[PDB]
């Protein structure tokens, strides 16, 4: 949005960034970082549903990565220009460090998740994977 | 008008006024019409003194900064632009401007002339006089003002 | 029965400093708040300058929704579009309260009396009744 | 058909890819904070502001152009801080078209800032003409102080201090009065160059009268004796003048001096 | 208002209002319409040069009724026949409509006095009314013209953008 | 709160008809309408008797002070 | 060179000189047509010959001479 | 900084000062390789820290008391004799060895540019340090 | 550079001149001392120094001669 | 249960802000209360059901989760 | 400590060091403490002589760029910040300084105080005395330091 002043009469916000649209997520890991992405949007991603929205469906949970090696982030909202969000999670990601994708929950048989993890090729993790 | 007729009376008077000399900025306390001493008047406090005869009063010295912010005059022609094909459209009691940084003023006459006190720098003994356009159109740097009483307060 | 009546009021508008030189203010300024209570908007009408050594300028607006919800209270609309960086802030020095929903159903009775008191020309209700029936005109 | 259902954008069909992310082009920006113990500036989008990182001042910031900047062989290091400005509009150039890496490549003002603080009237005009060259080659700057500095191609050049004090020159006698001294001297109201470009005196911010000197003296000379001799060319805000020579080792001292009365 | 001015002055103080006469002195005029950009500026040089502002240089900048504070609360109308008996006063002979001299300095008095010391003051309206009064001697057909300064004083880009999201 | 009871009764001042009394009871009842249990009374100091105005006479300026006891 | 405003209001700046027929490098806004902005000005080998008066044609900068 | 020719025909322009070892940030013609063109120079940021005499860690410049030390065109020339500008009165200049040019207004500056008994010394003014 | 001499573009001499005033000051008097540096295009040094309101004056003139 | 000195950031824009730091540790962090702290409770529960006795006051002020002492 | 009872004994002393006055660089051969005769000391060389009646030394003049690289001193704030809550946190015999070009310097005494010359400029004849910090409090300039004897040399 372009042209919106958003003033106030002898009031300011102290934070930077506000009167504005911006929104910044800061996190010191994916996990934290990409529950506020998701939880700042998926409420009122509102539907006709007749029971629900569209986190009663997906699970988005048991979310991890490399805590240790990465450190506090300031990721932007709009760090890619009209994008859309699979764009901005795609930097949250940082492939191919970690691997994102949607599959069915095993756990949790008729409903689906959204799966958050670091890469499987380390050996403990490797081994971590259910074997078929 | 107001500003014509006195600009055809300071033309018949013309003559009679050389008692008036030129300095770069006098600012005498007496009025040379009112005295037979000579003395010596720039062409703003001269234009003030002609001015005062009347009800109106403007205000003192009337330097270059009246012009910006008193309202009592609007501008006919800009600065930056020099048309001599445009002159003859000037109206006589118009006031003209000379110098790259508005150093003297005139007052315009008709037949193509203009009056004003020229002379050298350090206090000439010269009189107020008429001069011919042509040898001082380059000098003219086009700013034209105009008067107007009728609206002001 | 007659509509209902656009609300409009004035806004005051404060800048930071005097404008060193004139503006123009886009026709179709679009003024409104931030407040989830009155979400509704508001726009101007005729075309408006801002001379330049003034501090401040009021200009009319209109609601565009037709309803009672334009009669916002003192300090709500404070946003407005297209506003250059000279704006420091948007107020309204008072509530609107000119808005007015559909016209009421006593009203109306009375108006309908004051017709019906009006049939029998050549009498003080008959004139007033004819005096009444402009819209523009009131009491 | 059901492969085609990946990302796309625009009317015709294109693969949406990182090189959508990359950023083509130059893209404009506001001054918002600046970190001014290391000059590096953040910048704000119209909904994002580059840089501002956990790093306050150092570690990470946008760094700013500088006239010049270099170390002499001594070692001692040289350059330039020129002047930077809330509010103001900054073009910028992302590094390899890559997102999240600006520098700052120059500061470009407003129409309405760059016509007033321009005195040239002239609407337009081939630059070689003799008359328009008279406006038109100009280097007029001015300071942070609203005391401003005026060259131009003809001999006028004006310049300004705290107060109405001025220094001015010129050889025209056309254009003498503007650095005349005849009874009380010029005023400076009289000069053109004082007024801004919408019929506005450029007022000093500071009305108090400075005081000027001029303090000379150095630390040896090729005859090996030390340098021990001090002169000034002082000027009080009353108006009063000292020259001066001085010998601080021998103890010796003589002043012209002029009070202000 | 001699009093508030002077106060505003002292609220800012003459460190502050030196910073900036030309713009502070914007502040003045905009608070208060009757007085133009160049009465506010000389009053705020000779504040700061001399340090304070007597009555002799308020009335010196502009002729006003400093010892009148009567106004502050209440002020006569102007109610019908108060315009007609003023204007008799300074229309007392007919030379002034002969004579356009007097006639400027006597129509800028009655506009001065009009505006500033009753309740209601215009400009053009009043102008329209002087043009008539002095069209017709002071003698008009109709009396209407004395009470008619009372009664009259008290997409492109919008079109593209809206048929772009119907189609 | 002062100012929106400020704009109200300026309101009510206004879009009055010409030729009726300045009632003080209509005036109090309807700024009691606003809100019957946050507001408790209401009282006036020099118009308290009702003015009768001519027939030519409208109420429509006037100048309100707040002064809560 | 510098732009901005004082916290007083006065605007204050710079307006460097300004030459016809000099070459000047530009850069479009989002590499959009139709939208150039200068970024800065350069001069001719032979103008910039003439306007310098070293002589050495070459050389480390860290020498003394 | 700006370079072109009178009408007489005489050329006019500058030479700006040129260091080796600095970034300077590149721009090619077209997006095509080997055709630079050098859009400005910056420097590092010990550099930039060691060459300004600001001790505020940040504020807005539209605060009074950050204009005094953030409005302040701060250059050093070649020589190490530098010049100095200041939104307020303040001015410094220097030259060869200690000598130096002042002026200021405000009395509380007044040591800066004062002349009494030898005058301040060079080591008294704060824009003399790094 | 290509062993050429820079002339002067106007070779008719100028007049300089180093005009001082103010305002106030923290004592709270007006300012009306008024000095200069004059020189003149004929070789002429004057250096004054002036009180306009109290009508006095102290020059240090220097002939062409 | 933080360190002293630990929160340095606000995570935001902080562009009036320099830096942020607490002057005292943080000691109301507390794990799942254990079975002798809820048998405790409970005790002091069952004696306070007597009022207007300091035994039952002591129970009175304890309800809220936040008091500790 | 030292420094805290330097300042103790300066306050103690204050009314009856009435023979020091004021001026702007003041710096005399003769010792004012030492001397009934009246004598023109600057706040510096104060310092200098308060601190070289003990063993310490220093140097002289000890001007400003004594305390950038001899080491006696480590800094508590630094310049370009000014918080009035914090300066209750100060202690007594912190060097107080004054001026954006660090004109001056003081002494911080308890009761949230200082000790300075204060007087005009050419040469004033008002002796050393203690002044509230509220009207000075502008001047501040965040600058304060301490000193350090047991590990230096």
């Amino acid at each position: 949005i372009q042209e919106v002043q958003a003033v106030l009469p002898e009031v300011g916000w102290l934070i930077d960034g506000d009167g504005d649209n911006e929104v910044k997520f800061t996190g010191s890991s994916a996990h934290e970082v990409m529950t506020g992405i998701i939880r700042r949007f998926i409420p009122y991603m509102k539907y006709n549903y007749t029971e629900n929205t569209i986190d009663n469906y997906l699970d988005y949970d048991d979310l991890s990565s490399w805590d240790e090696f990465e450190k506090l982030t300031e990721v932007s909202a709009f760090t890619n220009f009209d994008g859309s969000l699979k764009q901005l999670m795609d930097m949250v990601t940082a492939r191919p460090f970690n691997e994102l994708f949607f599959k069915n929950s095993e756990k949790t048989p008729g409903k689906a998740q959204l799966v958050l993890r670091k890469t499987p090729f380390n050996p403990t993790e490797w081994r971590a994977l259910d074997m078929i | 008008p107001l500003s014509t007729i006195l600009a055809l009376d300071l033309n018949d008077n013309l003559k009679s006024l050389s008692n008036i000399k030129y300095m770069f900025k006098g600012a005498p306390k007496e009025n040379p019409f009112g005295t037979d001493k000579d003395v010596y008047i720039d062409t703003y406090n001269l234009l003030y003194w002609l001015y005062l005869g009347e009800d109106e009063e403007l205000a003192y010295p009337m330097n270059i900064n009246y012009f910006f912010t008193e309202g009592r005059f609007f501008t006919i022609f800009g600065k930056g632009h020099k048309y001599k094909v445009d002159v003859s459209k000037f109206i006589v009691g118009d006031i003209l401007f000379f110098g790259r940084s508005d150093t003297n003023i005139g007052i315009y006459v008709g037949d193509g002339e203009f009056i004003s006190m020229m002379g050298k720098f350090p206090k000439d003994e010269t009189p107020i006089g008429k001069y011919k356009l042509d040898d001082y159109w380059n000098e003219f740097n086009g700013r034209v003002m105009r008067f107007d009483e009728e609206v002001y307060i | 029965k007659r509509q209902s009546k656009r609300a409009y009021g004035d806004v005051t508008i404060q800048f930071y400093q005097p404008l060193d030189m004139r503006m123009y203010i886009p026709a179709g300024t679009t003024f409104t708040s931030t407040r989830q209570e009155y979400p509704q908007q508001f726009e101007t009408l005729v075309d408006y300058y801002a001379e330049p050594d003034s501090t401040e300028i009021v200009v009319e607006v209109y609601c565009k929704e037709t309803g009672v919800a334009g009669n916002v209270p003192e300090g709500t609309i404070n946003t407005i579009a297209s506003g250059s960086s000279l704006i420091r802030s948007v107020n309204n020095e008072y509530s609107f309260n000119t808005g007015t929903k559909e016209e009421s159903q006593e009203d109306f009775k009375r108006r309908f009396h004051s017709f019906v008191e009006s049939r029998g020309r050549a009498t003080n209700k008959s004139v007033r009744y004819g005096a009444l029936q402009i819209p523009d005109v009131e009491g | 058909m059901v492969v085609r259902f990946q990302s796309s954008m625009g009317r015709s069909l294109k693969r949406v890819d990182s090189d959508d992310l990359n950023v083509k082009g130059l893209v404009l920006a506001t001054v918002s904070k600046i970190n001014y113990k290391y000059q590096s500036v953040e910048v704000k989008v119209n909904n994002l502001t580059l840089g501002s990182r956990i790093g306050d001042d150092g570690s990470l910031a946008v760094p700013y152009p500088k006239s010049f900047i270099g170390r002499t062989p001594e070692g001692s290091v040289f350059g330039t801080k020129p002047l930077i400005t809330e509010g103001s509009v900054v073009l910028i150039g992302f590094l390899n078209d890559d997102i999240n890496s600006p520098i700052i490549l120059s500061v470009y003002g407003d129409n309405e800032q760059n016509k007033m603080i321009n005195t040239n009237p002239l609407d337009g005009g081939k630059f070689d003409t003799e008359s328009v060259y008279k406006y038109s080659s100009s280097l007029y700057e001015i300071l942070p102080s609203l005391n401003y500095k005026y060259d131009d191609g003809e001999g006028t050049s004006i310049r300004t201090y705290n107060g109405k004090s001025f220094f001015s020159m010129t050889s025209g006698e056309e254009e003498k009065p503007q650095a005349t001294d005849f009874y009380t001297g010029t005023e400076y109201q009289d000069l053109f160059t004082s007024y801004y470009g919408n019929k506005t005196l450029i007022e000093p911010r500071i009305q108090k009268a400075p005081n000027m000197l001029f303090k000379h003296q150095g630390v040896f000379y090729d005859d090996g004796t030390p340098d021990n001799h001090i002169t000034t060319l002082f000027i009080s805000e009353r108006g009063d003048i000292r020259a001066s020579v001085l010998n601080t080792e021998t103890q010796k001292r003589t002043t012209q001096e002029m009070s202000s009365d | 208002t001699y009093s508030k001015i002077m106060k505003d002055l002292s609220n800012y103080g003459r460190d502050n209002i030196s910073k900036g006469i030309d713009k502070y002195t914007s502040k003045l005029s905009s608070k208060y319409k009757n007085l133009k950009k160049a009465q506010a500026k000389k009053i705020i040089e000779k504040f700061v040069k001399e340090g304070k502002v007597t009555e002799k240089e308020y009335e010196k900048i502009t002729g006003n009724k400093v010892d009148d504070e009567l106004t502050s609360d209440n002020r006569p109308k102007l109610t019908k026949d108060k315009l007609k008996s003023i204007l008799k006063e300074k229309f007392k002979t007919q030379d002034d409509f002969n004579n356009s001299k007097k006639k400027k300095k006597a129509k800028t008095d009655a506009l001065k006095e009009l505006t500033t010391k009753y309740r209601f003051g215009n400009k053009t309206h009043a102008t329209t009314l002087l043009d008539e009064y002095i069209k017709y001697k002071g003698e008009p057909p109709n009396d209407e013209a004395f009470d008619k300064y009372l009664k009259a004083i008290e997409s492109p880009l919008v079109m593209f953008s809206r048929m772009l999201f119907n189609w | 709160l002062q100012k929106h009871i400020e704009s109200v009764i300026r309101s009510y001042l206004n879009n009055l008809k010409t030729s009726d009394d300045l009632i003080i009871t209509d005036l109090i009842q309807a700024i009691m309408n606003i809100d019957d249990v946050l507001i408790y009374d209401v009282s006036f100091d020099n118009l308290d008797e009702n003015i009768i105005v001519p027939p030519q006479g409208i109420i429509r300026a006037g100048e309100i002070k707040v002064e809560l006891k």
